[PDB]
């Protein structure tokens, strides 16, 4: 779940990669199953909807029992896992997950080639951000970065249901597309971290469950302030908690390779410089050229 | 085995033996059997289609943690009729029982429901028997009875104790748990720990509490014999029906006509005379529950609508068909009703959204018919004529409240048509202080009030559409249309859309019309499933006089306001800069009202609406050209005809 100790349940449950799969909250019928969900497990809407911290203490005692009873019916079998719980006296507690949420949104949003130059810069200054933040000494730092991390989650659940209703994703025999080219948060999608964390999300999401075949996807974002394509190379994913012979084999990446050879074909002046060679900036009017390149590659 | 465990068959509860009905249901055996029955109901009843409404009914009151399961009275009575039956003769406690049954039947589905409520209240929907205020009697007492009236008053929401705690005060013994009825206070005269009719109190901090309100239900204006005073009665709403109607509305009423006795009505007329009054059980509005309403598939259709490549034609055409000509008041008041996307800039620039009709010209022109029509269309509208109104009316009025004794301030005309449509009839004839009292709603978009020490700001964002007649009777195309109406020049300026009209004489239009009104008046005589026949036939002629048909419309006019909000992406502004510069290069001459930036904002909000009929997000050339065109007439023709041949000439490529 999704900043279960620092935020309300009925949000945990919400602003989440897993039950969304599961239950594919993007639309209606989800929030519907999901509020008979909270219904029969017998926390009222209003109490499963306040603060964990001033939440009834009784429900909070009794939470584990509840889980089992109840998720075994909806699917969400495998929300339950063991996790390392960090806290020091009279502070609340924090996990691992969380920490690590909010490590990424201080990374992510904390704070021609001169607008480059800033925006690496604003990264390269942003990670020292959340370097400050490793400590005890700076639990403000904490505390912006989970705000920060529950901004961020609830900007990619809204670009990710607008992407998921307006059916956006073209299917291919090989991979699967997604461009975007409006929104009101297309900002953010210029950090690889954050392109990459709607590229999980919409793996997760009827591209590794509800009954899909497995198939590389290409994310790509513009940014007209440069006109460019912030295109990435995801892998696809098996389930999430369904132990196989094939799940134990790593599903490797091939973009990377593709991608050179393409751009070695071509001459469309992509930045081939990150270290995880996933992502790449493909010029704006070369987007097109490229993808039919890469499909007639077929080498994914 | 225990007899007070035996339960009977469903045929002997028919077999009444006891003095009443509430002492028959209220024996253990039947009570048992009546709690049995009614939970087999509840589990067993299916539909045409086969499904269990009652289960998915269940499993929705869950899902939004409801406390109401409404219950059909058609489908109790068909299934055991003798249930019915007993429901209907003693509503209290069959209501009770079913209540228990209900609470028992969601349990089933969601084991752990009773720490969210404790109580499930059971509502019965359709009462095959609707009284009015005027026929209730002594006979109607305590049994169900459904009643149809319209709000005229209301209180606020109270805390009611449910159980109650007594104690004394010569020995301070503290009595047991009771009932409080709504209607009658808890009386205890004699104790049972020290047993003496010494005073008593209320203690207890410990106790449960309900919501309580009450309205005061009136007959409705219409239903009233000929000149005959209306009749009222009070309605008492307990928790979860708190907060579901507001004055001014037609309900329907199903509940309990109680009774009970009051000192001050026996003291006063002189006779044993009981007080009465209505608890409510459930309230619903006054085809089907809502038009406005639509739904999933519906909304497939408009989408569809929408791709035709004239539907803008249509939907003005389709608008007031009975009505032959006038095509500028239909696109004028179809525009209008489809209203504008109000504007605001980080909350320092407000620009409204409504949109301000004035119709002017010659007496029998079919003005008034129109606004009768947009009244019915539009979703929330509200009718006012200029001679039956007073300021004190269109802003609001103080009432005092019966339970606080607290003043409270009441809905204004134009309050009550916030978010929808003001027509106002016969608007010169208004008086200068009430012709004041809207210049504020036309333009401040608020309403401020200073009565009773009660200073506050309402909220009054509604669309005017206003019709009168020239001073003097007849409108003199050659003088301007300053002299014409009395009507100042800051609220002319205030309209955007003024659609004069002009009553000439021609053969062949007059022809054409002659030929169309007494169609109309032939095609509606009264003489031209049986049900479904009727609509069949009805819808043909809605055909035949309309492309679109009227009950599809209301929903797309609905649906366009609520889920479209077009917005300017890019265009050619230089076009509709040019305009206005030409507009204002023409408008110098004297007699001419100067072309104030007024307009080119009403250029905007028409562009907008227009781009709405389409349920098109972007605002294309070609409604930005319509709206053009649309200003331009309106201004031209308005000016005098020396003006009005220069101005013709000079535009002709807008119009
Ligand atoms: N173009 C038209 N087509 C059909 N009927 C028309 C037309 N013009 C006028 N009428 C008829 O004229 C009659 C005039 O009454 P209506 O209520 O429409 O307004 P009015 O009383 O003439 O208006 P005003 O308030 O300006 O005096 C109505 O019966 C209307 O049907
Ligand atoms: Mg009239
Ligand atoms: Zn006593």
């Amino acid at each position: 779940l999704f900043l279960l100790r620092h935020s309300s349940l009925y949000d945990s449950f919400y602003y989440s990669n897993y039950v969304n799969a599961k239950l594919s909250l993007w639309n209606e019928n989800g929030k519907k199953r999901l509020h008979k969900m909270f219904a029969r497990m017998g926390i009222p809407l209003s109490t499963a909807q306040e603060t964990w911290l001033y939440m009834d203490h009784s429900i909070k005692r009794e939470l584990g029992i509840i889980f089992d009873k109840n998720l075994d019916r909806y699917g969400l079998q495998d929300i339950i896992r063991d996790g390392f719980v960090r806290t020091l006296g009279y502070r609340g507690s924090i996990s691992a997950s969380e920490f690590v949420e909010a490590l990424t949104a201080l990374l992510e949003v904390g704070n021609s080639a001169q607008k480059l130059t800033n925006l690496r810069k604003r990264w390269v200054s942003n990670f020292w951000l959340s370097w400050d933040a490793l400590d005890d000494r700076k639990v403000e730092l904490l505390n912006r970065g989970i705000q920060l991390a529950q901004d961020l989650q609830r900007a990619i659940f809204n670009t990710g249901v607008a992407i998921l209703e307006k059916k956006l994703i073209k299917h291919l025999r090989i991979y699967r597309l997604c461009v975007l080219q409006d929104g009101p948060d297309l900002d953010l999608y210029r950090n690889p971290l954050t392109l990459l964390r709607l590229g999980n999300w919409l793996i997760e999401c009827c591209a590794e469950s509800e009954d899909k075949q497995l198939l590389p996807m290409v994310l790509a974002s513009i940014d007209e302030n440069t006109d460019t394509y912030l295109v990435a190379g995801l892998t696809p994913r098996y389930p999430r908690g369904l132990d196989t012979i094939h799940t134990k084999k790593p599903i490797l990446n091939n973009f990377s390779m593709a991608f050179q050879q393409i751009t070695a074909e071509t001459d469309a002046k992509v930045r081939i410089d990150n270290f995880e060679s996933s992502i790449i900036e493909i010029r704006r009017e070369d987007l097109s050229p490229f993808l039919e390149k890469l499909t007639l590659s077929g080498l994914l | 085995i225990d007899p007070l465990r035996e339960e009977l068959t469903l045929e002997s509860l028919s077999n009444v033996k006891a003095n009443s009905y509430s002492e028959w249901i209220t024996q253990p055996n039947v009570s048992r059997t009546i709690a049995r029955e009614l939970k087999s109901f509840l589990l067993e009843y299916t539909d045409e289609t086969g499904r269990s409404v009652y289960g998915a009914r269940i499993r929705t009151l869950g899902e939004m943690n409801s406390e109401s399961l409404e219950v059909n009275y058609r489908h109790l009575a068909e299934s055991k009729a003798i249930l019915a039956l007993f429901l209907a003769k003693c509503p209290e406690e069959m209501l009770k029982i079913f209540d228990l049954v209900a609470m028992e039947a969601t349990e089933l589905h969601y084991p752990d429901y009773a720490r969210i409520h404790s109580e499930i209240h059971v509502r019965i929907s359709d009462f095959p028997t609707i009284y009015s205020l005027r026929e209730l009697r002594e006979s109607n007492l305590s049994s169900l009875v459904r009643v149809t009236g319209v709000v005229t008053r209301r209180t606020g929401v109270f805390p009611q104790l449910k159980y109650v705690k007594f104690n004394c005060l010569k020995c301070g013994s503290i009595l047991g748990p009771f009932f409080q009825d709504s209607n009658e206070e808890i009386r205890i005269s004699f104790c049972t720990n020290c047993k003496s009719k010494g005073p008593f109190r209320v203690n207890g901090e410990k106790t449960v509490y309900r919501n309580y309100q009450r309205v005061t239900l009136q007959e409705a204006p219409g239903t009233v014999p000929p000149g005959r005073l209306p009749r009222h009665r009070e309605v008492i709403l307990l928790a979860d029906l708190v907060d579901v109607s507001k004055p001014g509305e037609e309900v329907e009423v199903t509940g309990i006509y109680k009774n009970n006795y009051d000192g001050n009505l026996n003291a006063k007329n002189g006779f044993p005379v009981f007080a009465t009054i209505i608890e409510a059980n459930s309230i619903k509005r006054r085809e089907g529950l809502d038009v406005f309403s639509w739904t999933e598939e519906e909304e497939r259709e408009f989408r569809k609508i929408s791709r035709d490549r004239g539907i803008i034609d249509k939907i003005i055409s389709s608008m007031a068909p009975s009505i032959y000509g006038h095509r500028d008041i239909k696109t004028a008041v179809a525009c209008s009703l489809f209203g504008g996307v109000p504007k605001n800039v980080n909350g320092k620039h407000s620009i409204r959204g409504d949109i301000n009709v004035l119709l002017l010209g010659d007496p029998g022109t079919a003005k008034s018919q129109i606004l009768k029509y947009v009244e019915k269309t539009a979703h929330r509208a509200v009718f006012a004529t200029g001679q039956g109104a007073s300021a004190v009316g269109l802003t609001a009025s103080v009432r005092k409240d019966p339970i606080t004794k607290e003043w409270t301030l009441e809905g204004g005309a134009l309050v009550l048509a916030d978010k929808g449509v003001c027509l106002i009839d016969e608007f010169d004839k208004m008086n200068d202080q009430d012709r004041t009292s809207i210049h504020e709603a036309m333009e401040q978009q608020s309403i401020s009030i200073s009565k009773a020490g009660i200073v506050t700001t309402l909220q009054a964002r509604c669309s005017i559409i206003a019709a009168a007649n020239p001073n003097g009777g007849r409108y003199n195309s050659t003088l301007p249309l300053a002299q014409n109406v009395s009507l100042t020049e800051p609220i002319l300026s205030r309209f955007d859309i003024l659609c004069v009209v002009r009553d000439l004489v021609d053969e062949e239009a007059d022809e054409r019309l002659a030929t169309f009104v007494v169609d109309s008046h032939v095609r509606s005589h009264p003489e031209n499933n049986a049900r479904q026949r009727r609509l069949q036939r009805q819808r043909k002629k809605e055909e035949e006089i309309s492309p679109i048909p009227q009950e599809l419309l209301m929903k797309y006019i609905h649906y366009a306001r609520t889920k479209i909000y077009p917005k300017l992406h890019q265009m050619d502004m230089d076009k509709v800069s040019r305009v206005y510069a030409d507009l204002r290069r023409e408008s110098i001459s004297t007699g001419s009202f100067p072309i104030t930036v007024r307009h080119l904002e009403s250029i905007l909000r028409i562009a907008e609406s227009f781009a709405k009929m389409r349920l098109s997000e972007f605002v294309s050339s070609y409604d930005l050209d319509r709206a053009i065109k649309v200003v331009v007439d309106s201004f031209v023709d308005a000016q005098k005809v020396s003006v009005r041949r220069q101005l013709r000439r000079s535009f002709a490529i807008y119009t």
